[PDB]
């Protein structure tokens, strides 16, 4: 409908997100051939400082796992009965409470300091179709100082064949 | 071409490979069978991590193809060394390449009407395109293109 | 509508002539292009009245297609660089291209 | 519409009934027509409950989003289901006391 | 279809018409057609003609080629042309063709 | 039936054969233009509707191939009227006329002759006896239909396509709108009367009335009536035609010396960026000397011409144009251990251009966009392959969205413009940067959405 | 400076939409000959085109129904045996489709969220004659070095 | 139809001819201080006693 | 029966236009235009094809030829006995005009002037003679009509596409 | 078609496999698939 | 067929299925706009 306003140099492009387009690593190579393709070229680009936040909603429980880009479990799964809507969101909120500091004490012993003004860069995923989504979700939604959401997507199983499925489901 | 394989194969060193490749190679000729050809594909990474002989997930892998015309009785006790390699993860057997897919299944009037010695004569980057064929570049051969593509570079050396 | 011989005939010249003007020559300015090939055309039918071949009257006639194209690429070569050392004489496309930068200029003026 | 029906108010084999269409409306949604897939974004859709009549004649799958302003970007597609979803009743769930009308 | 299949296995040309074009080779000209077009080494006629009327008379080499027609091609084309190479289908015919020399009243 | 036959003539007498002649050609083409209004009016008067011919008796010239002139006149009769009884012996006249054409080219059969003859002779008999009766095409209605389709010529350029050929010229000293007024109101609707053998010739604005001060072009003053441009052409047709033959015989001869070069020192192309006429000597120099490029180590490289000696970095070398033969030897001396690094940066700038433009084809064909235009700047082939191999590379990221009306363009510094069609891009830019930007545009796009279906 | 740079560059009014659009279209309109299934699918509908099976194939990977994607009965003959033999080796994935977005030709804008059929019918061919910035100095540089051969010669 | 299983990922046996004969009666499982002392180099590569 | 079943697919409209009786060709990203014809069309129980342009094989020559046939580049649009109906505009004023059900059921449209939709009772002539001179104007003390009434402010929509 | 003999299969298997090295002066083909592989050195080892 | 075509051809056949269209519902809105104009005009 309206095109977005127009960006005149890169300089104040910097300043204006949290990015830049100009790279400072200067890269000097020399690949006259063809450069490889990646196998999932259109998908989202997941940088290597980003943490995958899983929401597994269920009739009665809600489960919150995170994990980093090499598939490390950074804290344990939460279970209302160890730790509905608001039980989703207690849940969540509760994980994102622990979370920050066990962030801080894994990047810290490599380098990352993470002390002030950079948000955790979070891609968000989601299981179940149940209520549990609902009040999840709103308690990463209310950490936007804290945990900044770039995908919000969501990994539902497909179906393909099945083992078996109970009496009281068929009949 | 009369057997088709697609060698998916362990990135191994280069003496190991060669060796399996040497002892298909010889137990395609002993059997009275010809090499049509044999070309390999460099290291890519599938969709798919095969697992070997002691279950271990492979990143890597490197695919052949390898173009035979042997005997099918040949061709199987070839087929039985090749899939039992240690080294071979995976080998697909083409064998539609003298009559082309969708003749048999498709239309009963359209069944005696096609010529095997069409695809039979030529080879299989002539039967399966790659995304880099086309029609053009097989024109191009019987063109003359030398006396053609002298003047092609004489815009960008200016610029 | 067409006759179906001269319809394989056009198929077979546009792809053989696509080739030698888009990657061959990598000429895209190429003017009236229309008498070329339907010289190609009528030296096909000149080649065919005594009979000679089918592949071989197309060889020929892409040569001579070829050694046109190389004529007119050299004549407006020519004419472009006697328009360019003179420094007289300016084309339309360099008019046009004045008449927006200036344009330009002015509307940088009126910011 | 106004209300919604309690579970106690309806029959137990209505009840089981709805629980099973529940089950296979969770299991397989991203079971559906792929031409109507490629529009559903499924990061807000949520199946609270499934609601029947006392002989199934019909059944009301009772629905939600997350954010209610994508609500309308989801309304259109998930009423272009309501044959697939009587095709997984069909095929899914036996001992049906009707083929029920999706609402 | 199962006497058109029959057909093709007897007769040599059933499958090309006056307007030398198949059914499949009009559909898919790229898959049927030759990609190249070389100026060499033209066979010409066939003089030996007459000792194959159908293919049944030639079931030495594969599809029903003629010893005549591999002259100036090297080993590996006739290898590969050769009893071995023969396919079931061909093997079949081809005994199928050695009581057909026995038992035939004509060609 | 005189489809063979009409064929035969127009292969012999088609001006599109007699290259080595300009006059038998133009001769020809008015030969043919004259032939094809001729039997216009001759289908306008079996159409119905009756017009005055623009030539009642007139003597056709055409050419003919040895592998010569043919001349044949067209009369009317004296009682010639645009009544119904005349519409007859008009089609007589012309038939009579055509294989009076057939006749004298030796093409036809004489029972052909004879046949059309006996048709015309039962019309004749006919029209006086009137009798009543209740289909093959005659010989002019087989000669337009094998005149329209396979033996037309080729249509007048017009001003449109004109323009971008590079051969509408003028200078500028008039006035910019002078030009405007010899070329709009004298170009549009003046087009008509211009000839078709003159379409070859590209046209200059200047002061003067003269044929020519460049290589093959004419020119023409402030503004003109199109009979001063009639006259002006039938009063030097000979310098008109002269000149042309001059400049083909300059392009042939500088196009042999080329190929000659080329085969000769087994090169891809000679470059020139100087005058020809300074050029052609040293490019006969170099024919004279050639077994000595062959026995120096002179070869594989393309060669420019202009006016400083010097050495560009992307393989080519420059020759200057004044060089004698005694200054030969020094400079091919001068430039020997240089030419193994010419040869090796112009294979490798080759190899690097066959990348670059690999990879903005596949960029054309993945995400579709407006253009791409990498050769503005003048960077290195190095800044031009990574732009175009990070181009390549987010190329399956940026296929959700259309980009078929901006352009991406190399630059010196970021350019994102909406409201026009530029994408303007440094040669060293995060490609997955430019993917978040184009995510958050989307998430503006559907949150404004969101929230204007919420307010509602 | 240099001065093989002027005689090589050429001026331009529009550059293009892809640079050798002209020759195809005046090519096409004589190879028709009027007066001023496809060749390559079936070629490619093999196990090493991994874009060529996608294109026939949803977001997951699988079929689409008959009345969506009608096609040709042999097509999808060489469509399933494709996929089959392409997943076989590895050359694609058991689930999922990494050539999607790359097959669907009714794409969104960037600034907006559905895709509208009114957009097809654009054909802006600049009408009002828009010169970039970038353009503008390599203008200004092809008219300095013409006044510099000018001067010089 | 018939369901089938790998031997060390190469071998197609039958699911029911292996739990009984294949599976069991490998050179690698039920004699693993003779399989030790497989020669590796004068073997031909398609056999090993994961299969044999 | 007698032959395999196979999906119909064409690259030229004529063919789509003989085959069926009503044809629309829509697509994916306009699910509410498309679901609107729907509700239309089978209201009258008549048989339609729709034929969405997404994941189709001839797709760039069905977009020029329903260029040529209908000059709004807008989708979906409705084809009955061969002829253009239009886009929403066109069928909502058929179905205002009482017009829907002889153009999908007999392939034609009423050329009959005056409205239908603005009867009150049975419809009959009603003043609809023509009048001696004309002049309806001049007599002020005419019969204006029953009294309507208009909202002073608009309700809010239940659906934005409800309509 | 230029079949393979048995004398010179040892080599052209070689010359195969020395088709991707990480040094060569010539740009490599494109695969059968329509990719650049990985680069290898000596000994098969992945760059 | 074996049980797995058997079970395809009732899926094809559950799927594909040429339902009796009865205009029921065009009848009772006839109906219901025939006693809003009976029920509007008489008393």
């Amino acid at each position: 409908a309206v095109p977005p306003p127009r960006v005149l140099g890169g300089d104040y492009f910097k300043t204006r997100f949290g990015y830049s387009l100009v790279k400072n690593s200067e890269m000097t190579q020399g690949p006259v051939d063809y450069s490889q393709l990646d196998m999932w070229g259109e998908m989202p680009r997941y940088t290597s400082d980003m943490v995958f936040l899983y929401l597994v909603s269920r009739r009665r429980n809600t489960y919150a796992v995170a994990y980093t880009y090499e598939g490390k479990r950074i804290l344990n799964t939460y279970t209302a009965g160890n730790r509905s809507t608001d039980n989703g969101h207690q849940v969540t909120s509760m994980y994102l409470n622990d979370l920050l500091p066990k962030l801080r004490e894994m990047r810290a012993s490599e380098g990352r300091p993470m002390g002030r003004g950079e948000k955790v860069e979070l891609v968000v995923r989601v299981m179940g179709f149940y209520n549990g989504r609902q009040g999840a979700v709103r308690a990463v939604q209310d950490r936007a100082n804290e945990f900044h959401v770039r995908y919000f997507e969501d990994i539902t199983p497909f179906p393909l064949n099945g083992p078996k499925m109970p009496r009281g489901v068929f009949k | 071409v009369f057997y088709s394989f697609v060698l998916v194969m362990k990135p191994r060193q280069r003496r190991f490979t060669s060796q399996a490749l040497r002892e298909i190679g010889v137990a395609v000729y002993s059997n009275g069978g010809l090499i049509r050809s044999i070309t390999n594909e460099g290291i890519m990474r599938p969709y798919s991590r095969f697992r070997d002989a002691d279950n271990t997930p492979l990143t890597y892998a490197r695919y052949i193809i390898l173009q035979l015309d042997m005997g099918e009785e040949e061709m199987g006790k070839v087929d039985k060394i090749i899939r039992e390699h240690q080294d071979v993860l995976m080998a697909l057997k083409l064998n539609n390449l003298e009559r082309p897919v969708g003749i048999r299944s498709g239309n009963k009037e359209l069944q005696a009407a096609y010529f095997p010695l069409d695809t039979f004569t030529r080879l299989e980057e002539e039967i399966n395109w790659s995304p880099q064929t086309s029609a053009d570049i097989y024109t191009q051969l019987e063109m003359n293109w030398k006396e053609f593509s002298r003047t092609r570079w004489s815009s960008f050396l200016r610029n | 509508t067409l006759s179906p011989e001269r319809v394989a005939l056009r198929d077979e010249l546009a792809r053989k002539s696509r080739l030698v003007a888009s990657e061959g020559m990598r000429y895209y300015n190429i003017f009236w292009v229309r008498k070329p090939l339907d010289t190609m055309e009528k030296e096909y039918y000149e080649l065919k009245r005594r009979g000679v071949d089918h592949g071989e009257a197309i060889r020929k006639v892409l040569q001579g297609f070829y050694s046109g194209l190389a004529v007119k690429k050299r004549v407006a070569a020519i004419q472009a660089e006697e328009a360019k050392l003179t420094g007289r004489f300016i084309t339309m496309r360099e008019a046009t291209v004045v008449l927006g930068v200036l344009a330009k200029l002015h509307k940088e003026q009126l910011t | 519409v106004r209300l919604l029906r309690h579970e106690s108010s309806m029959s137990p084999s209505a009840r089981a009934f709805s629980e099973r269409v529940a089950y296979h409306l969770r299991r397989s949604l991203k079971a559906c027509p792929g031409h109507i897939a490629e529009h559903i974004d499924f990061t807000q859709l949520i199946i609270q409950e499934v609601l029947g009549s006392r002989r199934s004649k019909e059944i009301y799958i009772v629905w939600f989003t997350v954010d209610p302003g994508a609500r309308f970007e989801l309304e259109p597609r998930l009423h272009q289901l309501n044959h697939w979803v009587q095709q997984l009743i069909i095929k899914r769930v036996k001992r049906r006391p009707h083929i029920p009308r999706v609402t | 279809p199962v006497q058109k299949k029959r057909q093709e296995q007897m007769l040599y040309g059933v499958n090309i018409p006056e307007t030398r074009q198949m059914k499949f080779e009009e559909q898919h000209p790229l898959l049927a057609g030759a990609l190249r077009k070389l100026e060499g080494q033209p066979k010409g006629f066939p003089f030996w003609y007459r000792k194959y009327p159908t293919r049944r008379h030639a079931y030495e080499y594969r599809f029903s080629i003629p010893v005549e027609m591999l002259d100036g091609y090297n080993d590996d084309v006739k290898k590969a042309l050769s009893k071995g190479m023969m396919s079931i289908q061909e093997k079949q015919f081809a005994q199928e063709a050695m009581y057909m020399e026995r038992y035939a009243e004509h060609d | 039936m005189y489809k063979k036959a009409l064929h035969s003539f127009f292969l012999k007498v088609h001006p599109d054969f007699f290259h080595h002649n300009r006059s038998q050609q133009t001769v020809n083409e008015s030969s043919v233009a004259r032939l094809n209004e001729l039997l216009s009016w001759a289908k306008a008067f079996k159409s119905g509707h009756l017009q005055p011919p623009p030539s009642s008796s007139f003597t056709l010239t055409f050419y003919r191939k040895p592998d010569t002139i043919i001349q044949s006149t067209f009369e009317l009769p004296s009682n010639f009227a645009p009544s119904d009884n005349h519409r007859g012996t008009v089609e007589r006249a012309v038939n009579k006329f055509l294989r009076d054409l057939l006749r004298r080219a030796a093409c036809i059969d004489s029972v052909t002759e004879s046949i059309s003859e006996a048709e015309d002779a039962t019309a004749a008999r006919a029209e006086a006896k009137p009798l009543r009766r209740r289909g093959p095409k005659s010989l002019l209605d087989e000669a337009v239909e094998s005149m329209t389709v396979q033996w037309s010529l080729t249509p007048a350029p017009t001003l449109q396509e004109l323009i971008e050929a590079d051969q509408i010229l003028f200078s500028r000293d008039l006035s910019p709108l002078q030009s405007a007024a010899a070329l709009s109101t004298l170009q549009r609707h003046l087009g008509e009367l211009n000839y078709s053998a003159w379409e070859s010739m590209p046209v200059i604005v200047s002061n003067q009335f003269s044929i020519g001060d460049l290589t093959g072009t004419i020119t023409i003053p402030w503004d003109f009536t199109p009979e001063q441009f009639h006259s002006f052409m039938a009063h030097n047709e000979k310098g008109v035609a002269r000149c042309r033959e001059v400049a083909i015989q300059y392009a042939s001869t500088i196009e042999q010396l080329i190929a000659e070069l080329c085969t000769a020192l087994e090169l891809d192309d000679i470059l020139v960026s100087c005058s020809h006429q300074d050029a052609l000597r040293l490019m006969e120099l170099l024919h004279r000397n050639r077994e000595l490029l062959i026995q120096y180590g002179l070869s594989k490289l393309t060669l420019e011409v202009g006016n400083r000696h010097a050495t560009r970095a992307n393989g080519v070398v420059i020759i200057n144009c004044s060089l004698t033969s005694e200054q030969l030897r020094p400079w091919l001396k001068a430039i020997s251990p240089k030419l193994p690094l010419q040869q090796r940066l112009y294979e490798l700038s080759k190899q690097m251009l066959e990348s670059t433009l690999w990879h903005l084809k596949e960029f054309r064909t993945m995400v579709e966009p407006g253009g791409v235009d990498a050769f503005s700047n003048d960077c290195t082939y190095a800044e031009r392959l990574q732009w175009s191999k990070e181009l390549f590379r987010i190329g399956p990221s940026l296929a959700p969205w259309d980009w078929s009306e901006m352009t991406f363009v190399l630059s010196p510094d970021v350019d994102i413009d909406w409201a026009n069609g530029l994408l303007a891009l440094p040669y060293n830019f995060d490609g997955d940067a430019l993917v978040r930007y184009v995510e958050e545009v989307q998430q503006e796009a559907k949150s404004r959405k969101r929230e204007e279906l919420l307010a509602a | 400076g240099r001065e093989g740079w002027l005689f090589g560059q050429q001026v331009q009014l529009h550059y293009h939409r892809f640079p050798d659009e002209q020759l195809i279209t005046n090519l096409s309109r004589w190879r028709t000959g009027e007066t001023v299934p496809s060749p390559e699918v079936y070629m490619k509908l093999n196990y090493k085109n991994p874009a060529t099976i996608s294109r026939f194939l949803t977001r997951t990977g699988h079929m689409y129904p008959a009345d969506i994607l009608p096609l040709n009965p042999e097509a999808v003959v060489k469509l399933r045996v494709a996929k089959a033999q392409a997943i076989r080796i590895g050359l694609y994935p058991r689930f999922g489709n990494p050539f999607w977005f790359r097959s669907q030709k009714f794409r969104p804008k960037a600034y907006q969220e559905n895709y509208d059929p009114t957009t097809y019918s654009t054909k802006r061919t600049v009408e009002h004659f828009a010169y970039n910035w970038v353009q503008t100095d390599r203008i200004r540089r092809y008219f300095r070095e013409l006044e510099a051969v000018h001067t010089s010669g | 139809k018939a369901s089938h299983i790998r031997i060390a990922n190469r071998k197609r046996v039958e699911m029911f001819v292996a739990k009984r004969f294949h599976l069991p009666t490998r050179l690698a499982t039920a004699a693993p201080d003779i399989a030790a002392e497989w020669h590796d180099e004068l073997n031909p590569m398609h056999m090993y006693p994961a299969i044999i | 029966s007698a032959t395999r079943w196979l999906p119909f697919v064409s690259s030229d409209l004529k063919d789509y236009l003989n085959r069926y009786w009503a044809v629309m060709f829509t697509v994916g990203a306009r699910p509410i235009e498309t679901g609107h014809i729907r509700h239309y069309v089978s209201w009258y129980c008549t048989r339609m094809k729709v034929v969405l342009l997404d994941h189709h094989v001839y797709v760039e020559p069905l977009r020029q030829q329903l260029q040529e046939a209908s000059r709004t580049p807008e989708l979906p649009l409705l084809f009955v006995n061969k002829k253009l109906v239009g886009t929403l505009r066109d069928v909502e004023l058929l179905e205002r005009e009482k017009k829907l059900k002889d153009v999908l059921h007999f392939g034609f449209e009423w050329r009959v002037g005056g409205s239908v939709a603005a009867t009150n009772g049975q419809k009959s002539l009603m003043g609809a003679l023509p009048a001696p001179y004309g002049d309806a104007e001049f007599f002020r003390g005419r019969y204006r009509g029953p009294p309507v009434a208009r909202p002073v402010v608009s309700l809010p929509t239940l659906h934005p596409f409800a309509l | 078609i230029n079949y393979v003999p048995h004398a010179q299969l040892r080599e052209h298997i070689d010359k195969e496999l020395d088709k991707y090295v990480a040094g060569k002066n010539e740009p490599y083909p494109l695969n059968f698939v329509g990719q650049m592989p990985f680069l290898e050195d000596g000994d098969g080892n992945i760059v | 067929v074996n049980k797995q075509t058997q079970k395809y051809r009732t899926k094809l056949r559950y799927r594909f299925r040429q339902p009796s269209v009865v205009p029921l519902r065009q009848t009772l809105q006839q109906r219901h706009n025939t006693i809003l104009e009976v029920l509007r005009r008489r008393r």
